[PDB]
């Protein structure tokens, strides 16, 4: 925790869930500014397009 | 690195350990032990093993490729491209 690395594999994995979860929160957060752009027509299909 | 150099990296950036505290859109990063509003999980006391120092953009979790937090309120973090070895 402060002095100790026991368990930070476990944690880090963890912590990679976390980033998952608000890197993909932020796509939503940007869609909350405009839906017309998140749900509607091409904007989505390109800013997504392909990663994995 | 600069204008004028070719310097060859061992592939996925995850062994690197650069003096990079700039991402390719002129963000800057933000200081691992300093916390900044972007909150972080990643504390370097659970980490030492890690190089986390100043505010350098390294690979911490082995991942496809380095990243590091921004101290802009539009990008919490982002990746950053460094070169590949393609031999």
């Amino acid at each position: 925790g402060s002095v100790e690395k026991l368990t930070a594999d476990a944690e880090l994995q963890r912590l990679k869930n976390e980033r998952h979860e608000e890197a993909e929160l932020e796509r939503l957060k940007s869609e909350a500014a405009d839906h017309d752009k998140k749900e509607a027509e091409r904007k989505a299909l390109e800013d997504k397009l392909a990663d994995y | 690195y600069v204008e004028f150099s070719e310097e060859c990296m061992h592939g996925s950036g995850e062994n690197y350990d650069g003096k990079i505290s700039k991402t390719m859109s002129g963000l800057e990063c933000q200081a691992w032990d300093s916390q900044s509003p972007h909150a972080h999980g990643y504390i370097p006391s659970k980490f030492p093993n890690k190089n986390l120092k100043k505010n350098y953009c390294r690979n911490p979790d082995r991942d496809l490729r380095p990243w590091c937090f921004t101290t802009d309120p539009n990008k919490r973090w982002e990746y950053c491209d460094i070169p590949r070895c393609a031999a």
